[PDB]
């Protein structure tokens, strides 16, 4: 919204928590598939 | 008569075990005929083991009932035998003799079992002194001593945790300072989180028996030194604690996440019972008390929810009385209640994972187990709702 | 571990007298009189051998784990295994 | 209480055979056939006997109330009647 800080604060840094929440998410999706998997390796090159 | 030889024959490695059978299935052949909804379940207690155990915490059997440690804080009731107390019992035969005795050489604080085995009992003392036990056998010594440098412990160990699966077995061993130690569950060498629970204010939070969110999430929630809910995760950006939502006083003795979903949504909340007198309802988007209860006379130690019906908790005081609460069918009062022997100062209070029957455990021995017929299958999720809705127009004026 | 072996099994209500009999068939470490039972518990090692033979030779796959004897005057509730026969005599009630 | 009840009392929620024996020594009548009901009944009824015999040296006329030998795969029963000797397989669990 030619990026005022008035209803810069006021309402897009709800905006902005939302984009966290989409961010958040996917990041903690990611950390908890990726260490059950990745710590799961056959052997050291299967590691690699 | 002179039986040497044969007390390596007859009392051999595996014949002990075989004797164990023997002891166990005559002592349970005891139950032998002739040959010619309040309800109060059961209740168990040791006059040798559980004499005089002024404790804190145990180990519960929500799976696999019957069989359940009684980790108790080894008083000085009992000086002429092994410092440590830990009894798993028999619910299933009924009985209160010292035939499952498990001890150790420290205060026994909370041993919990341990991740992937039934046998295996992980478990904190009075100086940070995690030993642990696999019981493969009929076996009791502590098989395993914890170091206990700078980066240990020292303190009681208030609640340790058991966080991933068979690829991440890790243990939260914390003390009075609040230092966080993630022993591996299967080397007592190197502690992986052994970090500090860094917050806002008070680094050295003094943390009393946090709880562990359901779903293996790592956004717990520390019960602290008043009320203090610290809400935080263990690792990410925020590896130390993010926040402490409270409104909450005195040192939380009892606190629980979620229960199980009966046929409500997920319900991320959470309450907590302290020495505020009472249990102060909790979610994820409060930072106050979404609901204090009832401040009963006396302190209010334990809480804990249901798992058959996931809106209703059940919690005593400090003058022995179980008062399990389902505001959405109980709101002013609760669903069922019932004092214990006297009015004594408890500590615990665990749902069995069957529902309609509960464990409550007292802060000096005995362990009484109470019965509540009410709960059949219900949608419940209406209700909830509802009964949010409800306490989101109370709250305005 | 003598200790809570012979404290659980003497120590439970109504036991007169147990009989650890071996392949010895002699019961000097029991709680049964031991100059009337050492000749009972030997007879009864070489009938019980048949009683073992029978069991495990028409149908080989039932053990004797439990003998529940279940008699008109007393409850001997013998706990077995391939190792043992523990012959204990029990006051009914 | 003779068709039904012996469909029911026959394959029983644990009774394998319940293999009466007949004159003590001769199993022939039974909910089933001749051979389930000899051969097994009367090799354990003899040797039971004999175990008996043993137990009757010792005391002879103590007969058993309801010798419930809780064998592991399948119990062997024997509660002595008055013609005969009661010698059934039934399961403990």
């Amino acid at each position: 919204g030619l990026d005022v800080s008035k209803e810069g604060t006021e309402a897009w840094e709800a905006a902005m928590k939302r984009y966290d929440e989409r961010i958040d998410r996917v990041e903690t999706r990611i950390t908890a598939r990726l260490r059950d998997q990745l710590g799961t390796a056959k052997n050291a090159n299967e590691m690699f | 008569l002179t039986e040497e030889e044969k007390q390596q024959i007859l009392h051999s490695e595996e014949f002990l075990s075989f004797f164990d059978h023997s002891t166990r299935i005559v002592e349970r052949a005891l139950s032998e005929q002739i040959n010619i909804k309040l309800s109060l379940n059961r209740q168990f207690f040791d006059e040798r083991w559980s004499k005089h155990r002024v404790v804190s915490c145990l180990d519960w059997s929500s799976q696999y009932p019957e069989l359940l440690v009684a980790s108790y804080n080894n008083n000085e009731d009992a000086p002429h035998e092994p410092d440590g107390v830990a009894l798993v019992w028999n619910m299933k035969y009924k009985k209160t003799t010292p035939e499952y005795v498990f001890h150790c050489q420290s205060a026994v604080m909370s041993a919990t079992f341990a991740k992937f085995h039934p046998n295996l009992v992980v478990g904190g003392t009075y100086s940070g002194q995690i030993v642990l036990w696999d019981n493969r056998s009929n076996k009791r010594t502590p098989v395993q001593r914890t170091p206990l440098s700078a980066a240990a412990h020292t303190h009681p160990v208030y609640c340790v945790n058991v966080v991933g699966t068979q690829n991440a077995h890790n243990l939260i061993s914390i003390s009075t300072d609040g230092k966080i130690c993630s022993w591996s569950l299967d080397m007592l060498s190197h502690p992986q989180d052994s970090m500090e629970l860094v917050h806002k204010q008070s680094k050295a939070v003094a943390v009393t028996s946090m709880s562990f969110p359901v779903g293996d999430v790592n956004n717990f929630v520390v019960g602290s030194e008043e009320g203090s809910v610290y809400t935080a995760c263990r690792h990410g950006s925020k590896a130390g604690i993010s926040e402490m939502f409270e409104g909450h006083q005195g040192p939380i003795t009892g606190i629980h996440c979620h229960a199980a979903v009966g046929a409500v949504d997920f319900s991320h909340l959470f309450v907590t019972s302290s020495f505020d007198w009472t249990v102060k309802l909790w979610s994820t988007k409060n930072n106050k008390p979404l609901y204090s209860f009832e401040d009963n006379a006396g302190y209010v130690y334990d809480v804990m929810w249901s798992p058959t019906h996931p809106a209703l908790f059940a919690c005593v005081d400090g003058m022995g009385r179980l008062d399990l609460w389902n505001l959405n069918n109980d709101t002013e009062v609760p669903t069922a209640s019932i004092s214990v022997e006297g009015n004594p100062a408890l500590n615990r209070v665990r749902w069995t994972h069957s529902g309609r029957e509960i464990a409550v455990g007292d802060s000096e021995g005995q362990i009484v187990i109470y019965d509540v017929g009410e709960q059949i299958a219900v949608p419940r999720n209406d209700e909830w709702a509802r009964f949010g809705r409800t306490l989101a127009e109370i709250n305005a004026n | 571990e003598v200790e809570e072996t012979l404290k659980r099994l003497q120590s439970q209500k109504g036991v007169q007298g147990i009989i650890v009999v071996n392949t010895e068939g002699i019961p000097i470490k029991s709680t049964m009189d031991n100059p009337t039972t050492t000749q009972y518990a030997s007879l009864m090692h070489s009938f019980i051998l048949k009683a073992r033979s029978t069991v495990r030779d028409i149908d080989p796959q039932n053990d004797l784990t439990f003998l529940r004897i279940r008699s008109k005057k007393n409850e001997i509730m013998v706990a077995p295994d391939k190792d043992y026969f523990l012959i204990v005599i029990q006051n009914p009630t």
